[PDB]
């Protein structure tokens, strides 16, 4: 019964997102700083 | 311990400026305040972020100014800045304007 759980999530997981908003093409070059003060 | 300016003169009813060195800065801020000749000593930083006289928080000296105001303004200033490990606030050798 939980090998049945294990592949009912996962699938459902696969299932679920897939008519929504693709990023393959939002993944491009990145440059930065760090924030407006030195970590405090 | 610590690179305070000696002694600075005042500009007339102009531009102030004030320097103090040192490795932390970019580390724990700056704090100032002011010792008055034969008493107590008193507040002059309103740090909050993490009253009328402000500084830029640089790696170099900090720097800080007092606005245009000649007189009723001469004492002896300092500067605390705690260590990475909390060690110690290191001062100079004082700073007497005129």
């Amino acid at each position: 019964m939980v090998e049945q759980m294990h592949e009912d999530i996962i699938s459902l997981w696969d299932q679920s997102l897939k008519p929504c908003v693709k990023l393959t093409p939002l993944c491009v070059t990145l440059n930065c700083n760090n924030v407006n003060t030195n970590n405090t | 311990e610590l690179t305070q300016p000696p002694s600075v003169s005042v500009s007339p009813g102009q531009t102030a400026r004030i320097t103090c060195s040192g490795a932390p800065l970019t580390s724990r801020f700056t704090y100032w305040y002011r010792q008055k000749p034969g008493q107590a000593p008193v507040l002059i930083i309103s740090r909050s972020s993490q009253g009328r006289f402000s500084a830029s928080w640089s790696g170099t000296t900090v720097t800080l100014t007092i606005r245009g105001v000649q007189a009723d303004d001469e004492a002896d200033y300092y500067c605390q800045s705690s260590d990475t490990s909390d060690s110690y606030k290191m001062f100079g050798g004082g700073t007497k304007l005129t």
